[PDB]
């Protein structure tokens, strides 16, 4: 119809080809449960590994350790999309959506002996 | 840099997430990267959010046709992007503030 | 019952006393997590159960079609259009009561003529 | 003979009304079980015995 409202509409640059990381954007996913913060004193550093392949999440020592994890494939797709100052939009193509994927911990010193107390029992 | 090292989130740097039907994407693909492959626009209409989203005119020969979005929540769920370039650096680039679907139309 | 999970693990509460002040807690047994308990039920068992009557009671229950109808005034809007089935808690004792969905109000009625009901 | 047919199906009538009523009986609750026996069980053998009582 007439359009008595204004709407803001802004350019979405369909992605663009050439790209640094053009090749990888991928989403990070962690539930809610795990309650990670990303403003930890703690979290600030973080280190990011390829398990020699899933990827392995830690932080310093004496915290938390996730996995990653691959996530199938459907029909749709996502994509990421960020905005500029100026207020157009650039789309990326997610490469891949890992759902993370960590630690506990409170495994060590048990585990297999754990098991094999469930033994001493049948 | 630091390697094996992760970058950035702090900055808190916000992105939102679409989910795009596959017809739609292979559209966009075909968008050249010199023209900077401008697929098209994104309307935000107001007397209510809505937000759709129409392909440019050079994309396909006819009226364009709106796909509306529907906005989701984020869920009992944290989303963040973590980019990995040729370099092999890999980067905490933003958390998901928004997601979205894009419904087919 | 209606039991809660531990916030941090998501994993379940077993019950500890507190033997000092005499008080139920739930306990996480993968972390260090402890909470006060709601109710003082811990276990339910039921043998005589009365649930599984009236599931599957989506709204879409008319569209059924191998449903049988009745002209029977319905206990809130009066509507002599309703759907109706048998206790659906697959048991050999079971009643022969019936069930009635309004296809207005969606009320669940029943034809005991020996208790009264609210599901 | 034509009335001796009008007489059976009468007959089968009766009896399948004889049968709704124990079965609009037992949709009320109002029926009680015979001692080592289903609700349901002792209805059904109500039933029955109705339906064979007829076609006899
Ligand atoms: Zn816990
Ligand atoms: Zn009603």
């Amino acid at each position: 119809d007439e359009d008595p409202n204004e709407y803001n509409e802004f350019p979405l640059r369909a992605i663009p080809k050439e790209d640094l990381e053009n090749m990888r954007t991928h989403l990070l996913k962690f539930q809610s449960k795990k309650k990670i913060n990303p403003v930890t004193d703690f979290h600030l550093p973080v280190r990011l590994h390829r398990k020699d392949y899933p990827w392995v999440m830690e932080d310093f020592d004496g915290y938390n350790t996730w996995v990653g994890s691959y996530e199938a494939g459907n029909s749709d797709s996502y994509v990421l999309l960020s905005v500029e100052d100026d207020g157009s939009f650039t789309m990326i193509p997610a490469d891949k959506v890992y759902k993370f994927t960590a630690r506990n911990k409170y495994a060590t010193l048990t585990i297999d002996e754990a098991e094999k107390r469930m033994d001493k029992k049948s | 840099e630091e390697s094996l090292d992760l970058d950035l989130e702090r900055s808190n740097r916000q992105v939102w997430l679409v989910r795009l039907p596959m017809f739609l994407a292979e559209k966009w693909r075909d968008r050249n990267n010199l023209h900077g492959q401008e697929l098209g626009k994104i309307r935000i209409n107001k007397d209510g959010s809505k937000i759709t989203l129409l392909l440019n005119e050079n994309d396909n020969d006819s009226i364009p046709h709106e796909y509306d979005l529907e906005l989701t929540k984020k869920v009992v769920e944290n989303e963040y992007v973590f980019t990995e370039q040729n370099l092999k650096k890999t980067a905490i680039v933003g958390t998901v503030c928004h997601e979205c679907q894009v419904m087919p139309s | 019952t209606t039991f809660r999970f531990c916030r941090d693990c998501n994993n379940m509460l077993y019950p500890r006393e507190d033997k000092e002040n005499n008080r139920l807690l739930f306990e996480c047994r993968t972390c260090s997590y402890v909470e006060e308990a709601g109710s003082p039920l811990v276990y339910r068992h039921e043998l005589i159960t009365n649930i599984g009557e009236t599931a599957g009671v989506v709204q879409d229950i008319g569209s059924d079609p191998t449903l049988p109808r009745s002209d029977r005034e319905c206990p809130k809007c009066h509507s002599r259009e309703n759907v109706f089935f048998q206790s659906q808690q697959r048991r050999k004792d079971t009643s022969m009561v019936l069930f009635f969905v309004c296809l207005s109000c969606s009320h669940i009625f029943t034809s005991d003529q020996k208790n009264k009901r609210t599901q | 003979d034509g009335p001796t047919m009008r007489e059976i199906t009468e007959t089968i009538a009766e009896a399948k009304k004889k049968v709704l009523d124990v079965t609009k009986e037992a949709q009320a609750n109002l029926l009680t079980a015979k001692h080592g026996m289903t609700l349901r069980e002792s209805f059904e053998d109500n039933v029955v015995r109705f339906l064979n009582e007829a076609r006899d």
